RNA sequence: GGACCAAGGAGUCUAACGUCUAUGCGAGUGUUUGGGUGUAAAACCCAUACGCGUAGGUUGGGG
RNA sequence: UGGUUCCUGCCGAA
């Protein structure tokens, strides 16, 4: 009801309509009834956010708007939910449907983006991975959330290796991912050991096994397999993080 | 595009973001009268831009 | 490829209503076919002449 | 050798006829009330068609005379013969529906 | 105020250019010694 | 109403708004995307160095 | 560069002087003392379309056409069209000398009084 | 023969530019085959029935291959059962397009095909049976 | 074959099969006899018919 | 029977 109106307001030619609608979404996402809604409403909301990004003129508003979309994932964390139980909450399931609709809409609308239009969506995906991993760190990697965020999000669409997914999206994943973990961790050698310890706090060694599975399947594309094997598997940071 | 209106020279910027609305299409920047400073301004506003 | 277009008043300003694209604008643009059809259509309103 | 240059023109003239005749016939339709009639010739015997006129006996079964029915705009053929039941009945229903929808000025 | 950050396409092309330049420079450094050995062998063979 | 869509029918008898043979209108976007740019050998000087 | 021309003269039809009805354009006949046109006389591709000044000519009708030669001043040279009225030719000349573009034909339909 | 498409479809020339960038910058013979197939005439691009496609999918080891048709994929109602597979081509008749979608498969354009298989990994190319 | 010169002056149109190419659709395809419409010999829409077509193995072998 | 209207390039017999 209000959701499709939010989509229309975000997909407006007027800038101020889109700004005020986004500020209203900041109040709207922290609500019960949107958490009650199925994934189709999340999908509509993400395509509205996509066209909300699509009019962002200068690169500093692009960076601001990408940071705001990071804050959108930052909304669905309550400090109570980390304290109460290791099991999932309904806020967390709404976050799962939220991020899941994000990657669905993004992998759909990926191939229509202009080469001039591309880099703001690239930085968007960078901020979104930062935000979702920040949600994981806020929950401090509860195993329910970790497993379901692997399966229903990452193993579901982007890291599936399916031909339905375009190759450039996991290539962009294996570009940003190493830098994103280091963003989570924050002379140089003390920095290295703090990074090492704080990285051993993290369950990332499970996450790299998805890429191991991706390289293992031979029906997968040899390009993405080969680039993961060349870039990611030859990283020095994994050796410093015992991976 | 460097382009002059009656006296002052303006840098005109065109973004794909404003493919629609061609009245609001061109962005205008007043260039400095210092030749060096205005070339520096060009290199600033065309940062991460093609050669 | 934007979703919708702001209607404009007779006084001329962004009316708050907007309309989605009719998806006809997503059609393929084939100027060869437009040319070949245009020649034959322009040959329609012709009166004959003779000696 | 002849070329139909007037194909665009004559149609216009014909609709002028279809205008002008209609002017004189202002409430009434231009065409009469024709029968729905199944075609001969086994290639076409599943096809139904517009016929010329009904018959005397059918118009009597409709409940009026053909001499009066020509004034009502119902085309009547004497030399046709009604030999199929369903053709006859469907055309009787057609006549009844035509009777239902007319209003006649005294 | 806020720093304009490099577009990611430039970063990917940057990584590719750096890896490519290292491969070409390493190969050319091998070529120099190899061409030296060729010149010595050809000196020997023509003697 | 006049031309239809994938949602509205056509209002023309048996007409469909016709399809594309290529989905993305920009070829240079596809060429410079990421993954073609992964799969491709390094390029030349883009003008030939004349030797001899 | 150094413009080679490969043929100074013109290419005339055989027996073109012998009759007044026969033109001087090249028409293929269907001794060898007549120079016949062929692709060997085609000029060098860098040197092609160059004035003795060393520019490429460009016809200019009005000021908007003159402004198209703004960047390529040293390569091209503006030539005023034959049918430009004398009010417009002086405006074109003032604009061109402001732009610093060599006009191939100044002083056409014009004089300098006082 | 032809070193260029004699057609003037703009989108076709776009695909020619894309596959000539591939056929220069790849080492697989695949894109060279695709480039040579793009030049072909309408007679030299005979249509491929979806029945012939399914009969081709009856080959061993082909069920996880993708199929590529430089030409038109046409429908045939003489088949009932059509497998869930991925077909890339130039043109799709709406009957054959509904056959592929209705079988859960996928109707692909050749740009998306180049994106999925730049080196032609795991593919099939089918040619229509020319008689005249 | 020629006194000279000017202008004019000679593979056009149509019909029937045929190849090739391009284009649209595709086992279908073909609006324009005709009707509706119109800013009116244009464009736009199209009912019923009709026309033409449709109704295993081995060896290799592009990849 | 006689005549049969612009250029250049490429291929080019009996």
């Amino acid at each position: 009801m209000e959701t499709s109106n939010f989509v229309k307001q975000l997909s407006s030619n007027n800038r101020k309509t889109r700004v005020n609608a986004l500020e209203a979404l900041k109040k709207y996402l922290t609500a019960k009834q949107f958490k009650e809604n199925k994934q189709i409403e999340f999908n509509k909301l993400w395509k509205g956010l996509y066209y909300a990004m699509w009019f962002s003129d200068r690169p500093r508003p692009q960076q601001r708007l990408a940071n705001e979309l990071g804050e959108l994932h930052g909304l669905y964390f309550d400090p109570k939910d980390n304290s109460t139980a290791d099991e999932l909450t309904t806020n967390d399931k709404a976050f799962i449907k939220f991020s899941r609709g994000f990657w669905k809409v993004m992998c759909f609308e990926w191939f229509n983006i202009d080469r001039y239009r591309l880099d703001k969506y690239l930085l968007l995906i960078r901020r979104v991975l930062f935000s979702q991993l920040k949600y994981l760190q806020s929950r401090n990697w509860d195993k329910k959330l970790v497993d379901e965020y692997i399966k229903k999000v990452l193993r579901w669409l982007p890291l599936s290796g399916s031909p339905k997914v375009y190759t450039g999206i996991p290539i962009h994943i294996v570009d940003i991912l190493l830098d994103e973990w280091e963003r989570l961790l924050k002379n140089k050698e003390e920095e290295m050991r703090k990074i090492a310890e704080s990285a051993k706090k993290t369950p990332l060694a499970d996450v790299i096994a998805i890429f191991q599975d991706i390289v293992a399947d031979y029906n997968n594309s040899k390009v993405l397999r080969e680039k993961i094997k060349e870039d990611l598997f030859s990283d020095t940071r994994l050796v410093s993080w015992d991976i | 595009t460097v382009k002059c209106d009656n006296g002052k020279l303006y840098l005109y910027m065109k973004t794909p973001e404003r493919a629609h609305t061609p009245a609001k299409l061109w962005e205008r920047i007043k260039l400095s009268k210092n030749y060096t400073k205005a070339l520096q301004q060009i290199d600033e506003h065309l940062l991460h831009w093609s050669k | 490829s934007r979703p919708q277009v702001t209607v404009h008043s007779l006084t001329g300003e962004a009316t708050a209503n907007a309309l989605p694209l009719p998806a006809v604008f997503s059609a393929p643009i084939r100027p060869d076919i437009v040319h070949t059809v245009f020649t034959s259509v322009n040959k329609n309103k012709r009166q004959a002449y003779a000696v | 050798v002849k070329v139909h240059f007037d194909q665009a023109g004559k149609k216009v003239s014909r609709r002028n006829a279809r205008a002008t005749r209609a002017a004189k016939i202002a409430p009434r339709p231009l065409d009469l009330l024709r029968p729905v009639v199944r075609a001969p010739t086994v290639k076409y015997n599943r096809k139904v068609r517009a016929g010329r006129g009904f018959t005397l006996a059918e118009v009597k079964a409709a409940g009026l005379t053909a001499a009066y029915a020509r004034t009502i705009g119902i085309a009547v053929d004497h030399r046709r013969q009604n030999r199929n039941q369903e053709i006859f009945d469907a055309n009787v229903q057609r006549l009844k529906e035509y009777q239902s929808k007319i209003i006649v000025f005294p | 105020a806020e720093k304009i950050l490099t577009p990611e396409s430039q970063l990917k092309k940057s990584k590719a250019q750096q890896k490519t330049a290292e491969q070409v420079a390493a190969e050319r450094a091998a070529r120099k010694a190899a061409n030296k050995e060729k010149r010595a062998i050809i000196l020997e063979r023509n003697a | 109403q006049v031309w239809g869509s994938e949602t509205v029918a056509s209002s023309k008898v048996g007409y469909t708004l016709p399809s594309h043979i290529i989905s993305t209108s920009d070829v240079t976007r596809i060429i410079n995307s990421s993954e073609i740019q992964s799969a491709i050998r390094p390029a030349g000087q883009a003008t030939q160095k004349r030797t001899h | 560069p150094k413009i080679v021309k490969k043929h100074t003269k013109k290419f005339k039809r055989h027996h073109s002087d012998r009759y007044h009805r026969v033109a001087e354009n090249w028409r293929k006949q269907k001794r060898g003392n007549i120079s016949q046109p062929k692709i060997g006389y085609g000029s060098n591709k860098k040197t092609k379309f160059l004035s003795p000044s060393g520019h490429k000519t460009f016809l200019v009708a009005n000021v908007k056409d003159l402004e198209t030669l703004t960047m390529h001043t040293k390569t091209y040279a503006a030539e005023i069209a034959h049918n430009i009225s004398a009010k417009n030719r002086v405006v074109i000349l003032a604009r061109a000398k402001a732009l610093g573009i060599k006009v191939t034909n100044p002083k056409g339909r014009l004089a300098l009084e006082a | 023969h032809r070193t260029a498409p004699k057609s003037d479809n703009v989108y076709l020339k776009l695909l020619v530019k894309l596959y000539t960038f591939l056929a220069r910058r790849t080492d697989a013979p695949f894109n060279k085959v695709v480039l040579k197939a793009l030049f072909l005439s309408k007679i030299n691009r005979p249509p491929v029935s979806v029945s012939r496609i399914a009969r081709a999918l009856k080959q061993e080891g082909a069920a996880n291959k993708t199929v590529v048709v430089v030409g038109t994929v046409t429908d045939d109602a003489r088949i009932f059962e059509f497998p869930k597979t991925t077909v890339a081509a130039l043109r799709f008749t709406a009957g054959a397009r509904a056959k592929i979608v209705k079988a859960g498969g996928e109707c692909i354009t050749l740009d998306q095909l180049a994106v999925r298989a730049p080196k032609g990994q795991n593919t099939l190319i089918l040619r229509g049976p020319r008689n005249s």
